[PDB]
């Protein structure tokens, strides 16, 4: 009896068991016909529960057991360039997947003394980011925008970026239709970046139970490599969706309503997930592996991404979210169809790691770039309406003008080190000065050709190492200087 | 006795007991064969107190047996505590094996009494130039950081941190901060490295652990700073020991999403119906009495950037010294982005401060208010419209917003700039020359995080 | 093995039941002595159901008995269907007489898997030209009129019934439940003098009728076009078939309704909606899978004059395109009146489409765009005055917008015109002519309603 | 030829009964089935065929066509048709006369708006005079 037991409610996916006295607070249950649920509720004479999967075959009085089990999902190096839903089970139809090993879906995350500070970059290929907003092996960070406004541009952009560095990537799609979906993938075979990543997909005709797990699974997916001294990746498509998945199911489920009409622990359910991304010591790896690999560090890099409405960042939600993770990226729609693209907001984006996540070379140069850039906005809202200017605004105001579509890029063309380096530094010392405002979009792309098909060696040096030595400076400075002469575009 | 569970709902969890053993509120009472303990919250009853389990409620089920330890979650307190690191229950988690102290104090207490209760009297210099001004300090007195999301809160308590802390000898500080780790785990080594880990100690909590955690996390550093300012060495104080909590606001977010479930009713925005007292419990057992003093800086964070929130709205009573922070200042460049005005302190008295220095504060806050007036018809009409006495005031305005920024010691692995410190007769000094028309040719893109007026004059010269 | 009905309170139906023999979730059940039918919604312990009446509802009482199909609703579905109208449940009312198909199919069932959907992102192609360059529709989308009630939204559902059949050998349904406005005959009629009567299936239901019947009508058109679309000729392969479901009147109803697309209820079940498992399920049901593709057209109202980020939006998260009528060009007399600006689609990128068709689409659009913002400046000045880099801007933009009328099989038999069918390809070589300036010599009147360049160029030389 | 003196006090008649009867305010001014319950009564003002008019009695008529129209009338606060109840009976009719208030005060009786006034059916139930 304390593992048997009945049922006694079906309704949009909630089922209530009768019995199950010897139930824990998560722990699976078997349904008839090869179903699992999962303990939410207990109460004083019922138990409730979601069930994972569909759940129109089931009726009153059917029967239920115990597994004695946690949730827990295969995890590997074999499930690189594959395809699964939310517990795992392969999709694609490219045969089964040769599982060893399996890990808890919900763990708690490393403590204080077991984790260390974050010095080593990430790199997306996007001027932006890289050089305004850095991102290190570690850190947390959101995209933050409206729909339609390319916030899911920038996360695949990122995934691709990362075909030489060695870092395995997750993809996470809550929400999403199917041929979204199918898309996604075929993008991302294309262009030979499915070789380390794997995809998990809980799709809009899933049920919400789905929907609410799919970030945990792929969570515990990501953190097989951060255990071991390797680096990893993730990327939620869509927190939102899971917000109002959870709230679906904690009001069908019997719980106070609460502001918003949302309900309580949301701010618990969004943070339990996002702080089990962290960069653990050597002590940690060493002790985790039993002696089998020794000084190493292992990471995990998160990218969630929240959508919001009318444009608002003061709503309470976006801000919950925010206070959680250590940076954000905003995109504004009146700058995306005013052609600026990726449209981010430099005053209202920031990255609290800073400095540290980042290569010598750039950290040298990409200093004070981004608070410059909200003071010249500032200065030119302030200056349409003064009718006198002098020297310094109007210097101001053309610097502001030209960094600012000098941070415009196109899709699919992620730029690398030596790239970003070489137009940070003309930008910087002032060799954009006496180039027109329009035309900027092309000399940055010819000077980097012109600067790849020759001066090869220095961008060698470059991308293998992020020192910036003298000769290093010098010998730009004087390629900079002869592409400016005997040279057109 | 001895009780069973009989309900579970998240963190909330109810335990019913015999007849005539019912343990009191607050009555600690330990699981057997689990890690975990419950504190009583409120009574329902037929022998059934409704309760919160401090630790994860998972890997447990109803029927499970309780004993009860019929007093108070006690930590220890004493001079062995110096140097070590915490959790809530107080056990340590620096991997640094146990601590030797027996004494032990009660996490609930009362508050003290009308009639011993001491002044404040003396300034307390920070180095920070709209602080220093606006807003004077005193030992023994209450500070609060009102900020939304993303305005700098932290940042300015490290530099406070580091420009007083570090300073004032024989001070016993204790640390209550409580932050995304990365930030905390930053902290301890680098308390460490400058071997000032003598004289401080720390209690920490994350923001992942369940509810019952994050609710009772201030109350046991306000222990262990009300232990240390009460006891006197031979000849000798407390040692004025210093308390700074970067977690004020958790306590009544998790207070809110438990209330429900103890069945409380929604109120106002949907707050919790007992907001005020709640609040005002804790709120009170930061003070000084005459057998001692207590300095406090807290971090108030302001739910969707509007400050009527009730949240926010009911901890202004409770501080002497407020300091707001503003989005629109931060996007806009200025650091620290703290409101000139919708910023106050009860020490700003001319008894107290001076005369100079209080013409010098009305002043500043006359001219920005003035300018905050002066946008619409700017818009409407011409600058050039407004009369020449506006025209002054506009260019005063915008000079000294600027000139309220400087860089920080702490936060130089952002900009990359070195950190500055300034005293406050150079801030004086400065204000009473631009509020004179004096350095009136100066641009205003002089003023930007250049720090002192003579810093002020070199970087004009610069460009 | 019979219930009883046990609470009537609007349309919910409490039905209890015997121990051992309960009726699963979307079982039709038959109740004797009256006409209606019940369909399951939930189950709610103790053998007991909620259900939702289906037929007309007239003198029931409490405890009447029931019947159980054990069964889904199922409707009938066949070619014997075209030129027919049905009631919710399939039965016919326009008194030709019963419907011979014999297989049905039922209306609830589950979506394809990810190993059903399609290998590429295909375009649609319809007669009009005007929608085929600006706002391409795809395969599997979803469509919006957003138009309002005084321009001619009829004759442009009727042109896409009678292209799709020519241009793609495809059939269609509709469904809609009632009427909004009344200013030319009703549809049935005008698809009878139209003769594209015996292309189409027709479900339709009335507002006084209970709201079990309002809904369920989407699920009935949507059956309907599953089964055109698998059905294989001897090649081999599918159909491609729209779906027209009309709006159920007003957008503030259509904000359920829009939702009612999406699978929620205006307040049908007041006590615990079933819809996140029936939604959703909706939105998907709608794809192109390798053998067919299914596409959706719905119209919707914009009183507010806003629509879009202007309107609510809320129907803006899920649509891929929006065609938008103008009353403006409709007072030309440009017909079909669809504003060439305004109306947006998603898949007019250079990806999905191929750079050619990308780059001149978007050039049409800013020559409109230009003569729009210069037509107050040519009215209140003249044309003469204005520069002759921007007239020649004025001409094409003329000539364009001229071009976009064509004229309709559908209502050949009213004016007597042959009618067109532009083939998309011609429709990019004509544009892209036109925007070289090759056409430049040929007069103007020689592209309203002359439909194919080859035409106009005939037109051209006959006068 | 029905109408209608005031539809706004039905609705609010309607909101009273069902305030009373326990069930939940909602989100808006008003209940949601206002909307169903305008709707159900302004469908049923149509003209017949002459077939149904010998259908229904029994040949004693023929080549005779019913017909029922209808007049209802709204109130507005202010001039504001942005309101729930307004923008729901704008949408499903077939016309709207737009009397204002400006007009009214100003001498100009009767007060009718032609820029915003329409018909749909206009030019068809005219006489050739
Ligand atoms: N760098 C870019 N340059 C030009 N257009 C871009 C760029 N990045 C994105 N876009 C445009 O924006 C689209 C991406 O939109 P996005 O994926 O953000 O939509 P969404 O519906 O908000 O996202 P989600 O898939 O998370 O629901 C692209 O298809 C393209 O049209
Ligand atoms: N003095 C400063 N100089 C430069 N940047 C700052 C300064 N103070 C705050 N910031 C920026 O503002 C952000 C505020 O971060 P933090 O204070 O940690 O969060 P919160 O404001 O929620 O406590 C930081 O990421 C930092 O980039
Ligand atoms: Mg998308
Ligand atoms: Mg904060």
């Amino acid at each position: 009896a304390k593992n048997e037991g009945t049922i006694v409610m079906v309704s949009d996916g909630i089922v209530r068991i009768h019995g199950l006295a010897d139930a824990m607070y998560g722990e699976m249950i078997e349904f008839d016909g090869g179903l699992f649920g999962m303990a939410l509720n207990l109460e004083q004479d019922s138990v409730g529960a979601v069930v994972l999967g569909n759940y129109l075959s089931l009726q009153e009085g059917q029967k239920a057991r115990c597994t004695g089990r946690v949730l827990e999902v295969p995890v590997g190096p074999e499930l690189l360039g594959r395809v699964v839903d939310a517990l795992g089970n392969p999709i694609d139809g490219k045969g089964p997947i040769d599982a060893k090993l399996t890990d808890a879906v919900e763990k708690v995350a490393p403590g204080v003394i077991w984790r260390q500070s974050v010095d080593q970059p990430v790199q997306t290929g996007y001027k932006s980011v890289d050089t305004m907003i850095p991102v290190g092996r570690g850190q947390r960070e959101l995209i933050i925008g409206d729909r339609q406004t390319g916030k899911t541009a920038m996360a695949i952009d990122a995934i691709i970026a990362q075909k030489n560095s060695g870092i395995k990537c997750v993809y996470v799609a809550i929400g999403q239709k199917q041929s979204t979906i199918a898309n996604v993938v075929r993008k991302l075979e294309e262009t030979g970046a499915m070789a380390y990543t794997t995809v998990v997909a809980a799709a809009a005709a899933d049920p919400a139970a789905m929907q609410y797990l799919a970030p945990y699974s792929g969570c515990t997916m990501g953190e097989y490599f951060r255990d071991r001294g390797e680096d990893a990746l993730i990327i939620y498509d869509d927190l939102s969706k899971q917000a109002v998945a959870y709230r679906q199911i904690s009001l069908l489920l019997r719980r106070p309503p609460g502001r918003e009409a949302y309900p309580g622990d949301v701010f618990y359910l969004h943070s339990r997930l996002l702080e089990r991304a962290s960069r653990v010591s050597a002590e940690y790896v060493e002790k985790f592996t039993n002696g089998a690999v020794t000084g190493k560090t292992g990471s995990l890099t998160a990218l969630p991404i929240i959508e919001t409405q009318a444009g608002d960042v003061s709503a309470f939600v976006p801000t919950n979210v925010i206070s959680i993770t250590d940076g954000q990226i905003f995109l504004e729609t009146s700058l995306f169809n005013a052609g600026i693209r990726p449209a981010v907001n430099a005053g209202i984006s920031v990255s609290r790691v800073g400095g540290s996540a980042q290569t010598k070379i750039i950290k040298k140069l990409s200093g004070g770039i981004r608070t410059a850039l909200a003071q010249y906005r500032e200065l030119a809202a302030f200056a349409q309406f003064a009718s006198d200017l002098d020297e310094a605004t109007r210097k101001q105001l053309e610097h502001g003008q030209r960094v600012t579509e000098l941070m415009k890029q196109k899709q699919y063309a992620p730029y690398s080190i030596a790239d970003q380096a070489v137009s940070v530094y003309a930008s910087n010392e002032g060799y954009m000065a006496d180039v027109e405002v329009k035309k900027i979009v092309d000399f940055d792309a010819a000077l980097i050709a012109y600067f790849r098909s020759e001066y090869a060696p220095l961008m060698k040096q470059i991308d293998e190492t992020g020192d910036y030595n003298k000769d290093i400076e010098a010998a730009i400075k004087a390629g900079i200087e002869s592409f400016k002469a005997t040279q057109t575009y | 006795s001895s009780g069973r569970i009989i309900q579970i709902i998240g963190a909330v969890i109810d335990v019913e007991f015999e007849r005539t053993s019912v343990p009191k509120i607050y009555d600690a009472l330990q699981v057997d064969g689990t890690e975990t303990t419950l504190e009583v919250q409120q009574q329902l009853g037929d022998g059934v107190v409704r309760t919160i389990a401090m630790g994860s409620t998972e890997g447990l089920k109803r029927g499970l047996t309780v004993t009860s330890t019929n007093a108070p979650i006690s930590v220890p307190v004493g001079t062995a505590t110096l140097g070590r690191i915490m959790d809530v229950l107080g056990r340590p988690i620096d991997e640094a094996g146990p601590v030797a102290t027996e004494e032990r104090l009660p996490i609930h207490r009362q508050a003290p009494s009308y009639a011993e209760q001491a002044a404040s009297t003396d300034l307390l210099e920070t180095g920070i130039k709209v602080i220093d001004l606006l807003c004077p300090f005193a030992k023994g007195g209450k500070v609060g950081l009102f900020g939304g999301a993303g305005v700098g809160k932290t940042v300015n308590m490290m530099e406070l941190i580091n420009n007083i802390a570090k300073a004032h000898s024989g001070l016993s500080v204790f640390a209550g901060v409580g932050e995304r780790t990365r930030e905390g785990n930053d902290f301890y080594h680098e308390m460490k490295d400058s071997n000032v880990l003598d004289k401080v100690a720390m209690v920490y909590g994350q923001m992942n652990e369940p509810p019952g955690n994050r609710l009772r996390v201030a109350l046991t550093g306000l222990t262990m700073a009300e232990y240390f300012r009460d006891e006197k060495d031979e000849n000798g104080k407390g040692r004025d020991v210093l308390l700074f909590v970067d977690n004020i606001y958790r306590y009544t977010l998790a207070g809110t999403e438990v209330s429900a479930l103890l069945g409380r009713m929604p109120s106002a925005v949907g707050y919790q119906p007992t907001l005020a007292e709640e609040m005002g419990v804790l709120q009170e057992r930061i003070t000084s009495t005459k057998s001692g003093s207590i300095t406090s800086i807290q971090a108030v964070y302001v739910p969707a950037d509007d400050l009527t929130d009730p949240s926010p709205a009911t901890t202004f009573a409770h501080l002497d010294a407020t300091v707001v922070l503003s989005r629109d200042i931060a996007s806009s460049g200025i650091y620290p982005a703290i409101d000139p005005l919708d910023s106050t302190s009860r020490q700003l008295d001319p008894l107290v401060v001076g005369q100079e220095h209080y013409e010098i504060a009305r002043a500043v806050q006359n001219v920005l208010q003035r300018y905050k007036e002066l946008k619409d018809i700017i818009a409407i009409l011409g600058m050039d419209e407004l009369a020449e006495e506006d025209k002054l005031v506009v260019y005063r305005a915008r000079k000294i917003q600027r000139f309220f920024s400087q860089p920080f010691h702490v936060a130089e692995v952002f900009t990359g700039a070195p950190g500055k410190l300034v005293p406050l007769k150079e801030t004086i000094r400065g204000f009473k020359g631009l509020l004179a028309g004096e350095y009136d040719h100066i641009p205003e893109q002089a003023f930007y995080m250049v720090g002192g007026i003579d810093e002020v004059i070199a970087k004009a010269e610069k460009l």
